[PDB]
């Protein structure tokens, strides 16, 4: 668990994200800090929690027993449970906290696209391909 | 109980210049069980069944998603290959199936495991060479 400062709803600035920002997550608008009299005079007032609930299931009971390791265990964890950052980025989309606030507290690949037929690729760039 | 299976198709048409599809017989491995004599009888007599449904399911149990169901209609038993060795505890055998029609229903899933929309359908009448 981490806490992130909540952007004041009276004075937050809408802005379209850049390429490096869009790669973290069609006009995708995020929100900026600014500063003002209720804002007094920072970009935030109050807080909210961001989470990452690891749930020990049958697969994770083995990895702990046989000592697979942080990395191997982190790989299986990302398959099931969302990360701490992903939960934060959802709140940035909703317009609760800034992207600045979430970040501070935070073999060759081969694909093929045949016409307009959608596959099941989890790749960020080559999404829904084979 | 199916231990393994294999099935395919080939299109004779070319883009370098139409052709026709050639649907293969659906092969599958199985243990020597009480159905073994009945399949040998169907293969020998040449009497086809009304329907045959291959069902694939994800690992977990009965409540998991049947993510691939291949339904076959007017199904003959094209061949039966059985045998065994001195080391095997349960003997196995291969069985092939010829059929007039075929329907493949794949069910996509989300990351958590829930069903992502409806099942994607492929249907084809091989006897009449048309969509089904």
């Amino acid at each position: 668990q981490r806490l992130v400062r909540t952007l004041c709803p009276d004075c937050k600035e809408p802005y379209e994200a850049d390429k490096e920002q869009r790669k973290l997550f069609e006009p995708l608008i995020l929100y900026r800090a600014t500063g003002c009299p209720k804002c007094n005079h920072k970009g935030y007032r109050g807080r909210t929690g961001i989470h990452e609930l690891l749930l020990v299931d049958d697969a994770l009971q083995e990895l702990i027993h046989s000592e697979a390791g942080e990395q191997a265990m982190e790989k299986h964890i990302r398959a099931t449970t969302p990360s701490i950052r992903d939960d934060g980025l959802d709140k940035v989309r909703q317009g609760i906290t800034s992207l600045e606030e979430v970040m501070r507290v935070t073999a060759v690949d081969m694909f093929i696209k045949i016409g307009d037929v959608k596959g099941e690729s989890k790749d960020k760039t080559h999404a829904e391909e084979i | 109980d199916v231990l393994a299976w294999s099935w395919g198709m080939s299109q004779s048409g070319s883009m370098h210049m139409a052709g026709k599809v050639n649907v293969q017989d659906l092969s599958f491995t199985k243990y020597i069980d009480k159905s073994t004599p009945n399949l040998m009888m169907a293969c020998s007599s040449g009497k086809h069944y009304p329907q045959a449904k291959l069902t694939i399911r994800k690992a977990g149990g009965e409540n998991q998603v049947e993510y691939l169901i291949i339904t076959l209609k007017e199904v003959l038993v094209s061949s039966v290959s059985t045998g065994g060795s001195g080391g095997e505890d349960r003997l196995t055998e291969n069985v092939t199936l010829n059929f007039a029609q075929v329907q493949v229903d794949y069910q996509p899933q989300k990351a958590d495991g829930a069903k992502d929309g409806g099942p994607v359908k492929y249907g084809w009448n091989i006897r009449q060479n048309v969509q089904a």
